[PDB]
RNA sequence: AAACUCCAGUUGACACAAAAUAGACUACGAAAGUGGCUUUAACAUAUCUGAACACACAAUAGCUAAGACCCAAACUGGGAUUAGAUACCCCACUAUGCUUAGCCCUAAACCUCAACAGUUAAAUCAACAAAACUGCUCGCCAGAACACUACGAGCCACAGCUUAAAACUCAAA
């Protein structure tokens, strides 16, 4: 409100593309956090809710970030077999 | 695997046995079904490699000590 | 970096209350999610009412919207093709790094320990 | 102990603007504090529109008071620029000269956290 | 040592007398605390 | 072993040498482990600073040919 | 008794501990161009420390900064302020594609 | 565990609370 | 109190602190430094006027003093924070924790039981 | 030169113009994206009003007004009223994320107007009211 | 559908309400709790255990008195749904949530894992959960149900809280 205007949350539009202006809009946002966080901001969170969320979104986020080293440490061993028939 | 070929070949030489292939379960412990009841079993099972090929112990070594047969083993 | 782990489950030993509290053990298992579809929405509606728009301006006459309607009209056959294609891109796996099938083989020759042996 | 006045000041000329900086630091001397420097930052536009006394900012001078006083000149003196007509906004902080780095060696790492769970087959 | 530091600067700090000479000069002047840190530790002061 | 200190010395001041380690020869000699015998040499000489004892090794070195183009 | 044991000391090729860009330098909620590195150029958001690199020492004082700067009326709140858009890029992220 | 035991104490409380407004 | 021109304890003993100007000696002073600094200058004259040994810290009397002004310090807090209900409890704690102090110095030195007790105006009371 | 996604700060001296005009000087399109409805006005730089159009305005009622291409219609009325006053480019600023959003913005681009930047401007309260209770489905 | 059209959108002015991001951090406090900014005061114990006969605390809801009031919201009213709908869904609004001063003293107040010291040695180990134990101390427990009940006593509590049985019944829980 007591901000200046069209600095926050801008993004410029090139060449008339419209749709890749508001891709970039929206992946800042996403990435952000202020989409998540909007949605979340609909109907009220309890407290006991949003400690329960948060535990198990940072539980998720422990799982996928130790598979996917796994996946990305397993990955050069997809290479052909090279003792095929032994 | 990267041995299976050699390892085999020094059998045969030596006039001895090798099982470098997938491990079936009871080929010791279920031998007489399997080959016979007068299938006569190893007297010394020599463990080149005593793992499989998922980093635990080869099942055989577990079940020659059943059938209290003697192993040497790397 | 994997965020840490060191005090933050209730176990003996920890003083602190748990940060987390997961339903399930924090144990890598040997196969990955399948890989799941994007729940379909409805395709060239910009196109369908270009089609419809110009219907009603000319009281429903077809010979006036021709041009719209063949916009409509092809659209609706690239949607039908694109979908289709799309099946066809889901075999071949290049979206992702593997396909799940392909990616649990690999978990199959590694599995993950968590016992003694 | 020593702290750090923040001081933004209503945009004016520069004989209101001594005037003020005056008036200021005679207010930190009367209620004993023992002004040490005075620094000026500039005018500059502000982050954000201010109200202050019935009247928008948009543009502040940034002037910083230096001093030592004991601690019960502080709660005396941001009464005293609550009701400055030409002060903006004014912060009262602990001079942050005063609390001393202490030595990093650097990030030492965390390693993955282990026997979480009984190492019975499941 | 920290009672000679600090009885030399006592000798720089602001009083009644020189009070309005001291504002005068510090209008006339400007301090920077500005500046930016680099991918590899540098500061970068700025340009003035 | 001793030598470690020399080695990781050796390696931060000059670098891994360029020349390649052959691990097939069992009685290959890279230049850091040239470095670290006459490092030892001239210890036992009666020498027992360190930084002067450092400072003379590539001298010698030198002498005798060896590359030794600092890292920094 | 024998020379060629293996003898106990300290690794001596151990490196030395890596440090955040800001190790041993003075963070102050009034510079804020360095500040301003540290949040996101669109919404003003601070960055995780996933983001910043920084250590948890001064990924403290960072925020702890920039919460002062903004509400004594130096830095912004809702944007990156747009003199300190071109300068150096420390942080580990990208908005375009 | 199941909530069987709290389910008896529920009705109990349930119903010793509702008698008291009765009476 | 002491009075806030008492110099604080690090530099009361720096050779040559009469002779530096006023307004040094005022950056020195209880005035300008917190309320810890003057209950510093407090524990060290009880220490002179009641302990044997001054400098012993780790005596039983000595953590009776020690104790006996972080007790006075917590009734003046609340004195203006009476809804302060954490630092209640922290004294009521420490007057059961002197009380334990007295009762075990009462039981191994008389003698120096009676002069911290009338050092510091505690009137010892057996408990019910 | 290089694009840069950054709109042009005011007071500095930029080189983009449109039509003959700066940034700070192009109209505004705010449109509110709700859950239910779209509405649309388009401004000028100095805030006053040109043009408005809601979903409700084009005759859509109760669910139809919560839809994209009621979205779209609305875009389409407010783009056409617009430009009768003299309209060609416009600055979105886009606030919610109802299913207008996105859609909204399409029908001023096919009712001629040219868009030369997107602002999201949703109301997001940093701690603030608190909002109705969760519903129970 | 009802409701509102002194309604909606833009802009400016704008709080005794609540505190995005940081936080992928895991800190503080005895626990309850504590994540906007500044300052002030400030975080017991130089052995450990230890009060249900005491003292001081204790989320939320609640009571009494005086204020504030954006938003939320038991109850209630209207709309819809339904065989019914004293619900779930929609709208409006109050107690209440907030401040001040007193009360009330309860939570799945549970991380259902007592304080202090120590061990990884084995005879590891019902099962599951969060591996198995040693020393020492306090507290507590002894089939289910009756029973967070009755009676007694205490209490600013008066449809309350704490302490807390028995008879009858079952062969299980
Ligand atoms: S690593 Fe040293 S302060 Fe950050
Ligand atoms: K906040
Ligand atoms: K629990
Ligand atoms: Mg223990
Ligand atoms: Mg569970
Ligand atoms: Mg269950
Ligand atoms: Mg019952
Ligand atoms: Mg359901
Ligand atoms: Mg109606
Ligand atoms: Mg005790
Ligand atoms: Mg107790
Ligand atoms: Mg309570
Ligand atoms: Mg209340
Ligand atoms: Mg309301
Ligand atoms: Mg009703
Ligand atoms: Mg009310
Ligand atoms: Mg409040
Ligand atoms: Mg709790
Ligand atoms: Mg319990
Ligand atoms: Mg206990
Ligand atoms: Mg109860
Ligand atoms: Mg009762
Ligand atoms: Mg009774």
């Amino acid at each position: 409100a007591k901000h200046l205007k069209f600095i926050a949350r801008t993004v410029m539009v090139q060449e008339g593309n419209v749709e890749s202006a508001y891709r970039t809009l929206n992946r800042i946002l996403t990435m952000d956090g202020l989409i998540e966080d909007i949605k979340h901001r609909r109907y009220y969170e309890k407290p006991c809710r949003r400690r329960q969320r948060e535990s198990y979104e940072r539980c998720r986020r422990i799982y996928n970030m130790e598979m996917a080293r796994k996946i990305n440490f397993l990955m050069r061993k997809n290479r052909a077999d090279p003792w095929q028939g032994c | 695997r990267q041995f299976s070929y050699l390892i085999e070949n020094m059998a045969r030489d030596c006039g001895e046995y090798a099982h470098t292939r997938y491990f079936r379960g009871g080929m010791l412990t279920n031998a007489r079904l399997l080959f016979g009841p007068t299938v006569r079993l190893p007297d010394l099972i020599i463990f080149l490699h005593t793992l499989n090929n998922i980093f635990e112990p080869h099942v055989a070594v577990r079940d020659a000590a059943k059938m209290n047969i003697p192993t040497v083993g790397i | 970096a994997t965020p840490s782990l060191r005090g933050r489950l209730a176990r003996f030993g920890n003083p602190r209350k748990p940060v987390l509290k997961p339903n399930k053990p924090l144990i890598l298992a040997n196969r990955v999610g399948e890989r799941r579809r994007e729940k379909g929405e409805a395709t060239c509606i910009t196109e369908m009412s270009v089609m419809m728009a110009c219907w009603k301006q000319n009281e429903f006459r077809d010979d006036a919207c021709r041009k719209e309607i063949q916009g409509f009209l092809d659209c609706a056959a690239r949607a039908q093709e694109a979908r289709k294609m799309r099946s066809i891109q889901e075999t071949l796996g290049e979206s992702g790094s593997l396909l799940p099938n392909k990616l649990n083989k690999l978990l199959q020759r590694f599995p993950n320990k968590p016992y003694l042996s | 102990p020593r702290y750090e006045l923040a001081l933004i000041l209503k945009a004016m000329q520069r004989p209101e603007t001594a005037a003020t900086l005056k008036r200021t630091i005679e207010a930190l001397m009367d209620r004993g504090a023992i002004v040490r420097d005075l620094e000026n930052l500039g005018e500059r536009a502000l982050p954000y529109r201010i109200s202050a006394h019935s009247q928008q900012h948009n543009r502040g001078g940034y002037f910083l008071v230096d001093f030592y006083a004991p601690t019960a000149a502080v709660e005396s003196m941001v009464e005293h620029l609550s009701r400055d007509i030409d002060v903006i906004r004014g912060n009262i902080v602990k001079h942050p000269l005063t609390q001393e780095l202490k030595e990093c060696e650097g990030i030492v790492p965390v390693p993955l956290a282990e026997k979480l769970y009984s190492t019975k087959k499941r | 040592r920290e009672v000679l530091q600090l009885q030399e600067e006592v000798k720089n700090f602001i009083t009644r007398e020189n009070l309005e000479a001291r504002v005068e000069a510090a209008l006339d002047s400007r301090k920077n605390y500005n500046w930016a840190i680099t991918r590899e530790g540098l500061v970068v002061r700025p340009q003035r | 072993y001793h030598e470690d200190r020399i080695r990781a010395k050796f390696y931060s001041v000059y670098g891994s040498g360029q020349r390649a380690f052959d691990l097939f020869n069992p009685n290959f000699k890279s230049t850091c482990q040239r470095f670290v015998e006459k490092y030892t040499e001239l210890q036992k000489l009666g020498e027992t600073d360190e930084e002067k004892l450092f400072v003379e090794t590539g001298k010698a070195l030198l002498a005798e040919g060896v590359i030794l183009r600092r890292v920094g | 008794s024998n020379e060629d044991l293996p003898i106990s000391m300290e690794n001596p090729y151990k490196e030395p501990l890596k440090k955040c860009i800001l190790c041993g330098k003075h963070v102050d909620y009034k510079n804020v161009q360095l500040l301003s590195q540290f949040v996101s150029p669109f919404t003003g958001c601070i960055y995780g420390r996933h983001i910043t690199g920084l250590c948890g020492k001064k990924q403290k004082e960072i925020t702890k900064a920039i919460k002062r700067a903004q509400i004594m009326g130096f830095m912004p709140v809702t944007y990156k302020d747009p003199a300190y858009l071109k300068d150096p890029k420390v942080c580990n992220i990208r908005y375009r594609e | 565990k199941n909530v069987l035991k709290i389910r008896r104490r529920k009705m109990n409380h349930h119903k010793y609370r509702k008698l008291v407004k009765k009476t | 109190d002491p009075p806030p021109s008492t110099l604080l304890k690090d530099y009361q003993n720096v050779p040559g602190i009469e002779k530096v100007d006023d307004v040094v000696k005022r950056l020195l002073s209880l005035e300008m430094a917190n309320k810890k600094e003057m209950l510093k200058i407090k524990q060290e004259q009880f220490m002179k006027k009641i302990v044997a040994n001054p400098e012993d810290t780790r005596s039983l009397e000595a953590r009776i003093i020690a104790l006996s002004v972080k007790i006075r310090s917590y009734e003046e807090h609340l004195e203006k924070h009476r809804k302060d209900k954490a630092h209640k409890r922290y004294l009521l704690m420490s007057i059961d924790q002197r009380k334990k102090m007295l009762k075990n110095l009462r039981n191994t030195n008389y003698d120096v039981f009676e002069k911290i007790c009338w050092g510091l105006g505690i009137e010892y009371t057996f408990p019910p | 030169t290089k694009f840069s996604i950054y709109p042009p700060i005011p007071g500095e001296e930029s080189s983009l113009r449109w039509a003959g005009k700066k940034f700070e000087e192009i109209p505004i399109a705010h449109i509110k994206a709700s859950h239910n409805n779209t509405q649309i006005q388009v401004v000028s730089a100095s805030n006053e009003p040109l043009a408005f159009a809601s979903c409700g305005t084009e005759g859509f009622r109760n669910a139809k007004k919560g839809t994209g291409i009621a979205a779209q219609t609305a875009g389409i009325a407010a783009a056409a009223r617009a430009k009768q006053k003299g309209v060609i480019h416009i600055r979105v600023v886009v606030k919610g994320l109802g299913p207008g959003r996105l859609s909204a913005m399409h029908g001023l681009i096919m009712g001629g107007l040219e868009v030369i930047s997107i602002t999201d401007n949703t109301p997001i309260p940093h701690x603030g009211c608190r909002p109705r209770k969760a519903r129970k489905l």
